[PDB]
RNA sequence: UUAAUA
RNA sequence: AUUGGAGGGCAAGUCUGGUGCCAGCAGCCGCGGUAAUUCCAGCUCCAAUAGUGUAUAUUAAAGUUGCUGUGAUUAAAACGCUCGUAGUUGAAUUA
RNA sequence: ACGAUCAGAUACCGUCGUAGUCCUAACUAUAAACGAUGUCAACCAAGGAUUGGAUGAAAACCUUGUUCAGAACUUAAAGAGAAAUCUUGAGUUUAUGGACUUCAGGG
RNA sequence: AAAGAAAAAGGAAGCAUUCAGCAAUAACAGGUCUGUG
């Protein structure tokens, strides 16, 4: 069907998430992400239903990859925090997909006279609370964004989200990396019985 | 909201969504009526005769058992008071406050609630007589309250 | 003679509203189907989001409606939701 | 809420959580209980939320003390909830 | 206090629609609330209700799809002849295809169209673009 | 010529032959050029040239400020205001700023469909500041029953017949035509029955011409 | 100071050379482990309650 | 108009609150509105 | 400390 | 073929002669202190036309009297507050 | 009433000082008596904290979950407004009508 | 951490080395129609 039996997480990918504590949330809970925290940790920590963080996931890599088959420079990745400027790199160079990792310049969407007008047709930001700027521009120039949102994240203008840690590196580069595994293996240029090459420790920072 | 006061509270009682008599309930009308008029005559107000029943012998709701509510009961037995419940306690208080008043003349807030407790009970006798519960000829006198009321 | 209509609007997959002409933040986001091998199709489904409903926070779980009612997602919204 | 769940079917938890009141077919949280009475083996019948001193229906011995909202059984004192 | 339940009923509905909910909850169900659905229901403007038995003059909850701009009631009832229907829906409906007036007549709680056609008039209730 | 945006590159092809393509799926215009190539020989219509002044250590730095409309006669018009040093870069960039403001104007009949269309199909009502402009319908012979500063604007947009309710204080001419663009702005955001249907589903050329586009 | 350190305003082919080299750089053997594992009672709920022990 | 939301009180659901004498000029202000700092000091100067 | 007017 | 006007409201002259904060125009804003687009005249043309100006009053404009239909924090305007009769308005429910 | 200051000072500054300030009885009936926001009722976006109950967990008080009532606060790309600002409304109003009373008509 | 600051030494010269020239936007109804065919 839409959701075929080959999309399910191998318990690999389970077993690293755990390994990377990817599935414990922040404290404050925001009310638009009740729904994927699955219950409250001892130190009061929202716990991630990790079921739900992959069938986003993967949700997310099929409309990148629906869009980046034809023209891959129509996504932008923005990375704002300095922990996810090597993984929102590392996207760039595997996908070829344009990748903003320093100081977001606030109209580089939407004035056209600037000379790095960028005219996406999708965007992919690391944190909604630190790239704030690149989320609110996406009202302006009607284009679909996708996050990795934390449980107390606000949600914002964002269409996709991903419910996921979004602080320690760990999280943060095994995201990009599990997305970037996806991306292309929706587009075809990776079996999906086959180990890729790269590791998780050539995103992380 | 309540009706002097700013206040605003909804306590309330819920009745359940079963108008007859729960299943473990086993006692007849008889037992029932029979308890209840024995309350009645040692001079006790319906509201909290009922409460007794509910208390004591689980018989929370009288209409599910007999279907008649407990003041038709009373007044099918000869034991309905003349003076409704609900308005002898209104004069009870009247009458209450305004023995307070005697010796503390200067109490201006007792003052103002006795005002406020008297309009409750004209606007009570006005609607009983209307719904033929107390005679025409009935009427509120603080110089006579103090006797019926005692 | 001449079509009365100057275009036939779209309506918002989520308030099944008009989306005006001027809603710059209405987005459209196309889902590619897959083989059974998780290879995109070039088919797609469409789908629309009017402004206001994005700009309060809601699309994201809005949306989430849609997607598991047509089958992207299985396990997401709880049942007392899905509506 | 922006968040909207179904309200002909309230998840049962939900319920749980609603004023007494505000639930869709308002339902009170008081039962009739019977109470073992440590002195004998006599059952009394009565309401949760007695608001008098309860007493064993066989002899005087006290169950309970009324305290603004609940019975206060003695520690002694067990029970079971008439269905 | 509540005097006209009808108004805090159709309030109900125009504010759950403005927000895009799916549905809405009406606490007091009357018969007049009941045949004002149906009305707007026959022009599909709602998907459909369900009444809720409360014992206490239970609750409706109505489903709602994109499609009832606004559900309004009109204060004092005024008694409509069949010469004043055009003067009536001159000034409430916002032209002369699309919206419905609601009257409550002889012959039930008809909208302008039907009670037109069964020439009678009666006590105006509300109206829905 | 040599555009800058992705609509534009598409217009100058002749890839996008109707500016009603542009409108279906809300692309925003960003080249004033873009409407030029789209809708050629539009009419101009400067409503008014009122001056602002700033008070500065000297004295006043007096600007003044255009107010132009512009729109083909078949549903289409735009308003734009800018304000310069002199009259004739006032006009120009108002001229500007008007074909960037275009907007479609919806148009029904009265009470048949005898053709052509006429009139508004519903009541609408532009919420500028202090002024509200109300558009009512009107038979084939009436006019356009409003003031000549918004009758200037309606006769622009192609609505030959409309009745007129105006309040607040309608001599500020800044705010007087702003609520009438108002008004027509939502003529095509106003869910009558008629729009119910869905339709057939569209693809967006922003979409489809994306591959040629980038190389 | 481009001696003692690298500077924000400065990027020259030498520095750029360097960064390539270095960021590049992947360990042998990954830090990952794999025959520890190992975490508090209350994960191992969530590792029974997907479907896997360890 | 209103510079502030509480009107530069600390006044809620009161309405009448006593006066304070000020350190300074004497003046009688309310005790809500009135400027409060607190004082802990040696009765030693450094020196 | 005092400091009015056009 | 006359009447009124030619700064704006409001269609019509930055034409020429006198007049110099005087005479005066001006329903309102205002123009006149010697280079008057507004005074007094000459020419020209603007509106209506056997009609055309003025004054007073009615009506529309006026959503500036409000039933349709107004406003009440700061523009004018919520009684100091509560009780209270007339008046107005009043939950669901009956084959 | 003095003494200062000042051009003068019947004032601000300093000293003295009658009525008054205080209690009882009786009048007076006005305040920027202000939230400059009438009373009742329905719907109504995110929170954190607090006063008083109810109810579970955790050994009167503290720490947490739910819920009722109260005085408030923060955020809004949303609604409204001429704007300031309002959001426990000043929102749901030219898409104009939930009930009632009072008041205003350029200075 | 940076733009920079204060001695001291060296130097003819270490206040931007010193002193001057040119010196933006806007304005006064500031002076001159007795400088001008």
């Amino acid at each position: 069907t839409n959701f075929p039996d080959i999309l399910k997480p191998s318990a690999e990918d389970i077993k690293m998430m755990v390994a990377c504590r990817v599935h414990i949330g922040a404290t404050n809970l925001n009310f638009a992400m009740e729904e994927y925290v699955y219950e409250r940790g001892n130190n009061n920590e929202c716990i991630f239903n990790l079921m739900k963080t992959w069938e986003k996931l993967s949700l997310a890599a099929r409309v990148i990859a629906g869009i980046s088959n034809e023209t891959p420079s129509d996504v932008v990745a923005v990375a704002g925090r300095e922990m996810a400027h090597r993984a929102s790199l590392k996207f760039m160079k595997y996908t070829g997909c344009t990748a903003v990792a320093g100081r977001f310049t606030p109209g580089s969407f939407t004035n056209q006279i600037q000379k790095k007008f960028m005219e996406p047709r999708l965007i992919i930001v690391s944190d909604p609370s630190v790239d704030h700027q690149a989320l609110r521009e996406s009202g302006y120039i009607n284009v679909p964004t996708i996050a990795f949102c934390n449980s107390d994240n606000s949600l914002k203008n964002v269409d996709i989200a991903i419910p996921c840690n979004n602080r320690s590196r760990l999280s943060i580069g095994l995201m990009w990396w599990m997305l970037t595994r996806e991306i292309l293996r929706y587009q075809g240029k990776l079996a999906r019985d086959e180990k890729w090459d790269v590791m998780v420790d050539l995103f992380l920072h | 909201g309540r009706m002097y006061n700013p206040g605003r509270g909804i306590s309330r009682r819920c009745i359940p969504y079963r108008r007859s008599a729960p299943s473990w309930l086993k006692t007849s009308t008889l037992e029932v009526i029979d308890e209840m008029c024995k309350l009645a005559k040692k001079g006790i107000a319906p509201s909290q005769i009922g409460a007794i029943m509910r208390d004591t012998h689980g018989v929370g709701l009288v209409k599910s058992v007999t279907g008649s509510k407990v003041l038709r009961i009373l007044k099918l037995a000869g034991l309905a008071p003349k003076i409704p419940e609900d308005l002898y306690f209104l004069m009870k208080r009247a009458v209450s406050v305004r023995k307070h008043l005697e010796k503390n003349k200067k109490d201006k807030d007792a003052k103002y609630h006795l005002i406020l407790i008297e309009s409750k009970i004209h606007r009570l006798t006005r609607y009983y007589k209307s719904a033929k519960v107390l005679e025409a000829s009935f009427k509120y006198d603080a110089n006579t309250a103090s006797a019926i009321v005692s | 003679n001449k079509k009365i209509e100057l275009y036939i609007p779209r309506h918002c997959s989520v308030t099944h509203t008009l989306i005006a002409a001027d809603d710059h933040a209405a987005v459209q986001i196309l889902v590619p189907h897959v083989n059974e091998n998780g290879v995109i199709l070039p088919e797609s489904t469409v789908y629309t989001v009017k402004g206001s409903v994005r700009k309060d926070g809601i699309s994201d779980h809005s949306l989430n409606r849609q997607f598991q009612k047509d089958g992207f997602l299985k396990t997401v919204v709880p049942k007392n939701m899905m509506i | 809420p922006l968040i909207e769940v179904d309200l002909l079917n309230p998840t049962a938890a939900s319920e749980a959580k609603a004023h007494k009141m505000k639930r869709l077919v308002p339902t009170p949280n008081s039962y009739f209980l019977e109470i073992k009475c440590p002195k004998c083996g006599a059952t009394t019948t009565t309401f949760s939320h007695a608001h008098r001193q309860i007493l064993c229906q066989k002899c005087g011995q006290p169950l309970g003390q009324p305290t603004g909202g609940k019975l206060k059984l003695t520690q002694q004192c067990k029970f079971r909830i008439k269905k | 206090v509540r005097v006209n339940v009808l108004a805090d009923a159709l309030k109900s509905i125009t504010n759950a629609e403005k927000q895009g909910k799916r549905q809405v909850m009406i606490r007091p169900a009357s018969k007049v609330i009941c045949e004002f659905l149906n009305v707007m229901m026959k022009h599909q403007y709602i998907t459909d209700y369900t009444v809720v038995d409360t014992h206490r003059s239970g609750k409706i909850v109505v489903n709602l799809n994109g499609r009832l701009n606004k559900c309004a009631v009109i204060s004092p009832r005024f008694n409509v002849t069949l010469s004043e229907f055009d003067k009536w829906e001159a000034n409430l409906l916002p032209s002369r295809h699309f919206g419905a007036l609601v009257l409550t007549t002889s012959y039930g709680i008809l909208d302008n169209t039907e009670a037109r056609a069964k020439h009678t008039g009666g006590r105006i209730l509300g109206f829905f673009y | 010529w040599t555009p800058v945006t992705k609509l534009g590159r598409l217009v100058k092809d002749g890839k996008v032959k109707s500016i009603d393509q542009i409108f279906e799926f809300g692309i925003k215009i960003k080249e004033y050029q873009i409407v030029d190539h789209l809708l050629p020989g539009l009419k101009e219509e400067v409503m008014t040239m009122q001056s602002v002044q700033k008070q500065t250590s000297a004295g006043q730095r007096t600007r003044l400020k255009a107010y132009v409309a512009i729109g083909d006669h078949n549903g289409h018009a735009g308003l734009g205001v800018k304000c310069a040093k002199e009259v004739a870069e006032a006009i120009k960039g108002a001229m500007i700023q008007a074909k960037l403001a275009m907007v479609p104007v919806r148009r029904g009949y009265w009470g048949a469909t005898i053709g052509e269309v006429h009139t508004v199909p519903c009541k609408l009502t532009g919420a500028c500041g202090s002024v509200r402009v109300r558009l009512v319908p009107a038979p084939r012979g009436t006019g356009i029953v409003a003031a000549p500063t918004p009758k200037k604007f309606l006769i622009l947009a192609g609505i030959e017949d409309v009745f007129t309710q105006t309040t607040g204080h309608t001599k500020t001419l800044g705010n007087f035509v702003k609520a009438t663009y108002d008004a027509v702005r939502q003529s095509y955001g106003f869910q009558t029955k008629d729009l119910w249907k869905v339709g057939g589903v569209k693809q967006s050329p922003m979409d489809k011409y994306a591959k040629i586009l980038a190389e | 100071r481009i001696q003692k350190g690298p500077v924000r305003g400065i990027s020259f082919k030498l520095q750029e050379e360097e960064r390539e080299r270095r960021d590049n750089y992947v360990p042998e053997k990954s830090e990952v482990n794999i025959d520890k594992i190992t975490a508090d009672p209350v994960t191992l709920k969530m590792l029974e309650s997907i479907g896997m022990p360890i | 108009t209103s510079k502030r939301r509480n009107n530069g009180r600390s006044k809620k659901g009161r309405g009448h609150t006593q006066n304070v004498r000020c350190s300074h000029c004497g003046r009688c202000v309310p005790k809500d509105k009135a400027i409060k700092r607190y004082q802990i000091k040696n009765i030693v100067e450094a020196a």
